[PDB]
RNA sequence: UUGGCGGUACUUUAUAUCCAUCUAGAGGAGCCUGUUCUAUAAUCGAUAAACCCCGCUCUACCUCACCAUCUCUUGCUAAUUCAGCCUAUAUACCGCCAUCUUCAGCAAACCCUAAAAAGGUAUUAAAGUAAGCAAAAGAAUCAAACAUAAAAACGUUAGGUCAAGGUGUAGCCAAUGAAAUGGGAAGAAAUGGGCUACAUUUUCUUAUAAAAGAACAUUACUAUACCCUUUAUGAAACUAAAGGACUAAGGAGGAUUUAGU
């Protein structure tokens, strides 16, 4: 009572047609794009397959690809056993060879350590690798238990005296954190004509956009859109939101603004010119008050944006009345 | 053909007349479809040819336009439960400069021949032409 | 009108009412229309050479024709018989013997086992 | 730009491997089913215009339009029987011409020459067509004929060329002499068709038949009438009955033709070879050179349609190429055939694969082999699908180049072309395989090859129970097998020559023998002498004795043995 | 033969509409300006009174050409609401898809 | 314009060049219909005279 | 629960191609659209007429080949030509296909006024994404 | 008894590896699994699955592919292609030189869509744009060419826009802007006696 | 021996969540609109949650399916003792959906038991294993995240829809079919939703939401009713918009209830 077909096992055999089948590809496609056959790469080929078969499908895995078997396929669905049926693995009945085969090198490891017999954080800034990248490596399923269990035997070669060999060992298991810096990016600083120097940075808040353009050296006079503030901004809030940037620095009356801003509405313009100057001013400023302004909010954008309305409800949240039961 | 080829193929006939020829100062080709990767490859079909005919060509994306409307899902009642739908057109737009009459057909003949299922043109010529010979005397 | 048309596989999913709320917690049979059609075949009777009939006959390209009302008569008459007969065909059955009782599933062969992992039949 | 696609169809085929003629009867077929579906479209389309006269094209696209053919001006006028005439019905102008006549309506000259054209050249009959013949001496056209009031130099012209073209050479000539007897000029279409009389008429002294000839040429310039080239083409086409005293006229037509200012087409040619290298010429011994100066003439030179024999210089030029035994001028005429867009002429369904067929098959023979695998891999499938003796001189070619290792492949070729089941290409194959010995990676090779020939053999069979197996494919087969690694195989093929009862050969067995001293099973060494008895065999008595000092015997062999040795 | 009696009588609406175009246009125009008598005016009136109903464009409805829905339609495809969802939910549109966002 | 559709595809179906799953559907559903006796009155002859 | 253009789960054993497993939603993201043509662009006309046509060349095929096609047919149009891209299935003589293109073909466009032009590519049998 | 025809192997098979492809695929086609020399594969792949094989893939058939347009394919192409054009003159090296020369400006739009019919009402709109320094105006001319226009005239530019799409046919309405721009600017050089009431 | 069952509590988990907290509303007045009722010669369907500006992103004729009157009988198509039917049954169905629901489950192939009515977990591991569908992931809102959409299986409610279309069974065929003209009315009524107002954080005017000058309780605030003019569409104004006056009620709304992180 089963017709969905058994899931596909590749053998050696299988995946060696692939590969010859994708060296025989890889000299057409060369030949078709007018390329070199011996220079032709991974990234040519990819760039070739996306112009003769243009796919304009948002997901990448349903595009058409010309990649190498090694990719496509599974790495390793090959035979466990020869002609005769004999395993090639001496831990294969056990199901899973290689999760084990890492199980008995470590455990050896750890025991030469003791009966053989300083600061162990020789690497500093890593994690260890996710059950997601150990299943990489193994090549085979596994659960939370047995991921769990490898690490804490991995901790314990740590804990003993580690010669040269295991703390190269021991590095495999270790993925380098990733380094989200979160230090703001400081804007050149340009020369005009008269020979001044002034830095430019965008803004946006909502709809609004602002292309601001601080001078080192100014009497404190900001100009929106060819106007004046007080009288572009003839609302105290738009001007107070102005004199955030300068007044948390204590750099009021030392600066020449001048600023464009299209879009939006009032309290949304003021605002987008706000950050425009602020990641401006930086090039101006030092390296530790840079950090104050990123604390204080004065150089992240704000994503708070309108919501859309949905169907069958009077607003974004707003519900229709619940008739009357 | 490793062998057997052609000796002396046959090629049409251009003859050059005696009438003066078109001179475009521009033509916009606004291209447009629903798929982005269409237009990338038909982006650079283009570009390449007219750089191998001599033409200058400048590229660039106007802003993608995407209309949706609103349906009942249900087909009675239950007006609360909508679907939704859209059509999303995406915009290449070649400018070309500088062009005789002649080398105006030929590129867009070659091009519009060969234009994908699903993408529409719209040339934008711009001729330029001496003043009207009344105009250029005043006349009472 | 023609665009009110739907295939077989629609219509008679809506006939048999297979799935319902009836069938569920508590007869119509299919049928094949197109079993006997045959490609080129129709009830004006029109010969087209290459579909229906020999594209070549004795060495002679064929032409479109027709066949008489007497001839269509006959056709149309066989492939009645075919469909009567392929009927019978359907309602002959093999009967299987009974075990200890005729309503019962005791003493009844039910063949043998499915062959093993190897091809041991 | 663009060229031909070696390793595709010709591109009226669907490009599709289910669907790719496999053989040149499929060819055909697969172009009479696509024709006669299209007939049957347009069938559909001109019984039931209703439903085909809404347009929405623009442009308006005429050729994509119900056609009407039947009139339908109601009326008896002159002008109904314009419409009919020009609709080309040939009874029904008939009656409505007779009806006014009846009525005694005037009628054109004009208008009554439109409808002797129609009849004269339909000759009484209706058009040919397709939907679910001698001149009449009582017709309408030459009762219509003589009804005519007044006739003009067209009328009588008009006669002369249906008469002709219905084989009525005697009348026509008739009617000529009516028209100078009438003091009319004819025009250059009417002395063509008299030209043509002449020579059909079958004339019993040649030197009078050509002074006749000639005769109505110089009536032509008499009248102030110019030649074309039909006229040229004509007298050439006639003399290809006098090849022996044709040779002399036929090479003055040309110069003259040169002279005059008319060009000579590729048809003028065609008729001049033909009058210059007979087909059933016995004189081989010392063939004309004409040939050569044709071609050198014709030289890089495109032609265009200007005749009806245009088709056939190609596929005469390659005959002739072939009879000479001369590579070099092949490639000249094939040449020839490249420029411009001279592919055009090559001929039709019946002259396309005899050019073909003629140039690969001299490829073959005159060609180093290098140079002919290049040939093979253009021409075919893209051009031609070839018939089984094209693959038969491929394998010779390999075989006299010493390059044998290519037969397997020349097999699978074979197998896409509907030669899988061939007999005389099966027993070709064997043959050079196992004609003499080779390396064993070779041997190997053959060996696969004589396995998947075998399953040709041995699925046959399953369909025909009366079937044989023929003898030498047998022998063939079955030493391939041993040569090959493959000697199990061959002891199983061993029996087969008892059941199909046919002889095995002094050499098969005694081979059989050689490989069990190597092998040492002195079992598989009686087998052979048991196949040798049942044909009572001379060398089997003497096979069985070579077994007893090969090969130690065991007494139970001996018993065994010896029975074999006796029967 | 047309989805039912409803597209019959509508289609026979547009096909005398078009009939009458232009002289409902030439006689219309008399009626719609102050330049010319009002006895004129009162007359024109009239005579686009007398001619047929049918020939009153106001009187045509758009209806799904392949069900005779009246209601629900859209006018770019001509389609109603639950035809033009089963041609579009299956990939039969050029272009159309799902709005998410 | 329903009506060449309808007459074409119809003609088209007798021509045996087109095959319509629907009418052979119905063609069947009348014919077993006729058999039980539930066919229809010939005009002029129903039930109420 | 939505029931559009779904084909529900059966016990395993139902063959759904890759069209039929992918609901609407997946349209533009993992699965093309059918028919192309320019009539659904912004600023364009004629979408009532190109989306009627293709309904009906859709129910013609079908009648025309009945029960030797794979997969639903795919159309594509470039200037006033029409392209139709069917996967077949092998049932047929391979003689009777070159005579359904040629009436096909024919029939289509003197109707439509264009010209119009069958490609077929033929399987061996329905092509089988997943068993649901 | 019946036969069941079988398929030939795929004639990419066959195919060299230095072929010349232009001819494989000398025009726009669908994409052929059986001429296509190439292992592609499309479509989202099942759990432990690859990507769909391209023999019977709907999805490759339902991309408009570009297999036909190769850059070898267009390079060969071009040179064909270079007969046709003609060169543009080398002295209007810049845009101002050729307002110097050729002050009118003519706007004609073309369309390209899929279906029976060519026509698009859009193809008829003309658009005439010249300059009033490129025109010979005497300062009376210009106050009375700029009151006439009315918002044609832009200061900024000092460009003036004719656009005429009233007349069915491009040729009718190019021939009626150039019409529009002789009476206005004839007139503008005519002077009347109410003009001293100003 | 399984399942069911509770009006079962305690402990966690979350919920614009029962209650509590917060903001603007509904419930009062005037209108717009759906429904019920009354009622008409005069549709139909939805009508607890999961109906009530619902099918309608829409009814002056048309639409139209209703009522009255008159009229046609092979009566759209190539053919058909046939065409046609908004005739009955959504408790025969397809199609397309609602509801639990962004809830976490549904289904199949094997293996095991001193027999199995069933069950099959132990991680320092004791008989379970390996594939599906949903969730998840991925994609969309054109950087990034979050959020929002989309997605959401099997079942539950014989839930909704024979009137989108198609269709099983039963029924009409000089009529339950076709067509034309004219009508399809109202309410001292109840009720759901929406709109506007009840004002000083207000009203009018210029600007523009900055500021300024006036108004500010008897009609000051305040009529999207009625009535009267004019314009728009149309053949038809019975419709919509803009003015004009006329102006009544309304003074922030009992229990109770809706939405929002
Ligand atoms: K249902
Ligand atoms: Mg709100
Ligand atoms: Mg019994
Ligand atoms: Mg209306
Ligand atoms: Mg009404
Ligand atoms: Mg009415
Ligand atoms: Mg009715
Ligand atoms: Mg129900
Ligand atoms: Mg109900
Ligand atoms: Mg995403
Ligand atoms: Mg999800
Ligand atoms: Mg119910
Ligand atoms: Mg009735
Ligand atoms: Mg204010
Ligand atoms: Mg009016």
């Amino acid at each position: 009572n089963v017709q969905a077909s058994r899931q596909e096992s590749y053998t050696e055999d299988f995946i060696k047609k692939q590969i010859e089948e994708f060296n025989i590809g890889k000299r057409h496609l060369a030949n078709m794009m007018g390329e070199d056959p011996e220079t032709f790469a991974e990234e040519d080929i990819d760039r070739a397959i996306a112009y003769l078969f243009p796919s304009g499908l948002f997901e990448k895995r349903a595009r058409p690809m010309m990649k190498h078997p090694e990719h496509i396929f599974p790495k390793q669905r090959a035979t466990q056993w020869g002609e005769d049926g004999r395993p090639f693995h001496f831990l294969f009945y056990t199901g899973k060879q290689s999760y084990y085969s890492l199980m008995h090198d470590v455990y050896g490891k750890v025991m030469q350590l003791e009966k053989h017999r300083a600061e162990s954080r020789d690497l500093i800034g890593s994690r260890w690798l996710i059950k997601e990248e150990l299943e990489e490596m193994l090549v085979e399923k596994l659960s939370d238990e047995d991921y769990a269990q490898f690490i804490r035997l991995l901790e314990k070669l740590l804990t003993l005296p580690c010669g040269p060999a295991e703390e190269e060992f021991v590095q495999r298991f270790r993925r380098s954190v990733t380094i989200q810096s979160k230090k703001q990016l400081i804007e050149p600083v340009q020369y005009d004509e008269q020979g001044m120097a002034f830095s430019t940075s965008e803004g946006r808040r909502k709809s609004a956009t602002a292309q601001a353009v601080v001078y080192e050296h100014g009497s404190g006079k900001i100009h929106v859109n060819g106007v004046d503030y007080l009288i572009y901004f003839p609302i105290t809030q738009d001007r107070e939101q102005l004199m955030f940037p300068f007044h948390f620095l204590d750099r009021l009356e030392r600066h020449d603004v001048t600023c464009t801003v299209s879009g939006g509405g009032r309290s949304a313009q003021a605002g987008a010119i706000r950050l425009a100057m602020a990641r401006a001013l930086c090039s101006f400023v030092t390296e530790d008050e840079v950090e104050w302004m990123r604390q204080a909010g004065l150089l992240t954008p704000d994503p708070r944006i309108r919501e859309r309305k949905k169907p069958g409800q009077e607003g974004a949240r707003r519900k229709f009345t619940w008739k009357k039961r | 053909l490793h062998v057997d080829v052609p000796k002396d193929v046959t090629r049409p006939t251009i003859t050059t007349s005696d009438e003066p020829d078109t001179l475009y100062k521009r033509l916009s080709i606004l291209v447009k479809a629903h798929d982005r990767a269409v237009l990338d490859s038909y982006e650079y079909f283009a570009v390449l040819a007219a750089k191998e005919l001599g033409i200058s060509i400048k590229v660039h994306e106007p802003p993608r336009k995407i209309e949706r409307f609103t349906l009942l899902k249900s087909v009675h009642i239950f007006k609360k439960h909508r679907v939704q739908y859209e059509m999303r057109t995406l915009y290449r737009c070649l400018e070309l400069k500088h062009l005789t009459g002649s080398t105006a057909s030929v590129y867009l003949e070659y091009i519009q021949r060969n234009l994908p299922e699903g993408v529409a043109m719209e040339v934008t010529k711009t001729q330029i032409q001496q003043l009207p010979e009344h105009i250029k005397e005043p006349m009472w | 009108s023609f665009f009110t048309k739907l295939t077989a596989e629609e219509l008679w999913k809506g006939a048999l009412a297979e799935t319902g709320a009836g069938a569920r917690k508590g007869k119509k049979k299919r049928k094949d229309l197109n079993r006997g059609q045959i490609i080129g075949e129709g009830r004006s009777g029109f010969l087209w050479p290459g579909l229906n009939v020999p594209l070549i006959k004795s060495g002679v390209v064929q032409n479109i024709g027709q066949r008489s009302k007497e001839e269509q008569q006959k056709v149309e008459a066989t492939m009645v018989e075919q469909r009567e007969e392929w009927d019978r065909k359907r309602k002959i059955k093999v009967k299987r013997e009974r075990g200890w009782s005729g309503n019962t599933w005791g003493g009844v062969s039910i063949g043998p086992p499915d062959p093993g992992p190897n091809g041991e039949t | 730009t663009v060229n031909r696609d070696p390793t595709a169809a010709p591109y009226v085929f669907h490009d599709d491997p289910y669907l790719i003629p496999t053989s040149a009867l499929e060819s055909r077929s697969f172009l009479l089913a696509k024709k006669s579906g299209e007939t049957a479209a347009k069938f559909i389309i001109n019984s039931y215009p209703k439903y085909f006269q809404k347009d929405i094209a623009e442009p308006h696209i005429p050729c994509l339009m119900p056609e009407y053919f039947e009139p339908q001006i109601e009326d008896v006028s002159e002008a109904a029987l314009e419409e009919r005439i020009r609709l080309r019905k040939v009874r029904a102008s008939v009656d409505m011409f007779d009806q006014l006549l009846q009525a005694g309506t005037t009628v054109s000259l004009e208008t009554t020459n439109s409808l002797l054209d129609l009849l004269c050249y339909y000759g009484d009959q209706e058009p040919p067509a397709d939907y679910p013949g001698p001149w009449k001496a009582q017709n309408n056209a030459e009762r219509i004929f003589a009804l005519m009031p007044e006739k003009n130099a067209r009328s009588y012209c008009t006669m002369i060329r249906g008469m002709v073209k219905h084989r009525a050479y005697a009348q026509a000539l008739n009617v000529y002499t009516e028209l100078l007897n009438n003091r009319l000029s004819a025009d250059v279409y009417t002395f063509n068709a008299l030209i043509e009389a002449k020579t059909f008429i079958l004339n019993e002294k040649f030197e009078e038949k050509w002074n006749d000839i000639l005769d109505l040429l110089k009536h032509m310039v008499a009248q102030k009438v110019k030649p074309n080239l039909q006229t040229f083409n004509t007298i050439l086409k006639g003399l290809r009955k006098c090849y022996s005293l044709g040779r002399i006229p036929a090479l003055q037509i040309l110069r003259e033709m040169k002279h005059i200012g008319i060009e000579p087409s590729l048809a003028t040619y065609h008729h001049i070879i033909h009058l210059f290298y007979p087909r059933d010429l016995s004189a081989i011994k010392m063939p004309s050179l004409i040939i050569y100066d044709i071609m050198n003439e014709l030289e890089g030179r495109t032609f265009s349609p200007q005749d009806l024999d245009d088709g056939r210089f190609f596929q005469l030029a390659m005959s002739v190429c072939s009879s000479l035994r001369d590579l070099e001028l092949a490639y000249q005429v094939h040449r020839l055939l490249n420029t411009g867009d001279n592919r055009k002429l090559v001929g039709h369904d019946p002259l396309r694969k005899v050019y073909y067929s003629k140039f690969f098959s001299l490829i073959c023979s005159l060609e180093q082999i290098d140079v002919t695998l290049k040939w093979y891999k253009d021409l075919i499938p893209s051009v031609f699908l070839p018939h089984y003796q094209i693959f038969i001189g491929l394998l010779q070619a390999l075989d006299v180049a010493n390059r044998l290792e290519l037969v397997p492949q020349i097999w699978k070729d074979s197998k896409e072309y509907s030669h899988t089941f061939r007999d005389a290409l099966r027993e070709e194959v064997l043959m050079l395989m196992a004609r003499d010995k080779h390396p064993p990676e070779l041997q190997v090779a053959f060996a696969d090859c004589a396995a998947d020939i075998k399953s040709t053999y041995e699925d046959q069979s399953a369909r025909q129970p009366a079937f044989d197996w023929p003898a030498n494919p047998l022998q063939y087969i079955a030493v391939l097998f041993l040569r090959g690694g493959r000697s199990q195989e061959a002891w199983k093929m061993l029996e087969l020559f008892k059941k199909h009862k046919k002889i095995p050969r002094n050499e098969l067995l005694e081979e059989f023998m050689d490989t069990a001293k190597a092998s040492g099973s002195t079992a598989l060494a009686i087998e052979v002498v048991k196949l040798a008895s049942a044909f009572s065999l001379p060398i089997g008595e003497s096979l069985a004795q070579r077994v007893v000092m090969d090969f130690t015997v065991d007494p139970e062999q001996k018993e065994a043995l010896g029975n074999l040795t006796e029967l | 033969y047309y989805v039912d009696w409803r597209m019959l009588r509508d289609l026979k609406r547009r096909k005398m509409a078009y009939e009458y175009a232009d002289e409902r246009l030439r006689i219309n125009s008399l009626r719609k300006n102050t330049i010319l008598p009002k006895d004129l005016q009162e007359m024109a009136g009239d005579e686009i009174a007398a001619l047929p109903r049918d020939s009153c464009p106001v009187r045509i409805r758009n209806r799904c050409v392949m069900t005779s829905r009246p209601r629900g339609v859209k006018r770019r495809w001509r389609l109603s609401r639950i035809v033009f969802r089963h041609l579009a939910d299956h990939g039969l549109l050029s272009g159309v898809q799902r709005a998410i966002w | 314009n329903h009506n060449t559709y309808f007459a074409l595809m119809g003609n088209l179906r007798f021509l045996g060049l087109y095959r319509d799953e629907h009418q052979d559907f119905k063609d069947e559903q009348r014919r077993l219909k006729k058999l039980r006796g539930k066919g229809k009155p010939r005009k002029g002859e129903g039930k109420r005279a | 629960k939505n029931r559009a253009a779904r084909v529900r789960v059966a016990k395993g054993n139902k063959p759904v191609s890759y069209e039929e497993a992918h609901a609407p939603h997946y349209i533009a993201h993992r699965k093309g659209w059918l028919s192309l043509h320019t009539g659904n662009l912004d600023g364009e006309d004629h979408a009532a007429e190109r989306t009627l046509e293709d309904v009906f060349l859709r129910k013609f095929m079908m009648g025309t080949f009945p029960g030797c096609l794979a997969d639903q047919i795919v159309l594509k149009r470039r200037a006033n030509q029409v392209d139709i891209c069917a996967l077949v299935l092998r049932q047929l003589p391979a003689h009777k296909f070159y005579f359904l293109v040629g009436y096909s073909e024919t029939l289509l466009s003197h109707f439509y006024k264009c010209p119009v032009r069958l490609h077929l590519q033929t399987v061996p049998s329905k092509v089988v994404y997943k068993y649901i | 008894r019946p036969m069941r025809r079988k398929a030939l192997p795929p004639r990419t098979e066959k195919m060299d590896t230095d072929q010349d492809w232009p001819s494989v695929y000398p025009t726009a086609a669908p994409f052929k699994p059986s001429a296509v020399p190439l292992p592609v594969r499309m479509g989202y792949p099942v759990k432990k699955g690859v990507p769909m094989a391209k023999e019977g893939n709907l999805e490759l058939l339902k991309i408009p592919n570009f297999l036909h347009l190769t850059p070898v394919a267009i390079k060969r192409h071009c040179a064909a292609l270079k007969d046709f054009c003609t060169e543009w003159p080398a002295a209007l090296d810049s845009d101002e030189k050729c307002e110097e020369h050729f002050p009118v400006e003519i706007d004609t739009a073309d369309y390209v869509s899929s279906g029976p019919s060519i026509r698009n009402p859009k193809a008829r709109a003309v658009t005439l744009r010249v300059k009033l320094s490129s025109l010979n105006l005497d300062n009376h001319a210009k106050k009375k060419l700029i009151k006439l226009v009315g918002e044609r005239y832009c200061k900024a530019t000092d460009v003036l826009t004719i656009t005429t799409d009233r007349c069915p046919l491009k040729r009718q309405n190019y021939d009626y802007a150039v019409y529009l721009l002789t009476v206005l600017y004839h007139e503008s050089w005519k002077t009347e006696d109410w003009e001293n009431s100003k």
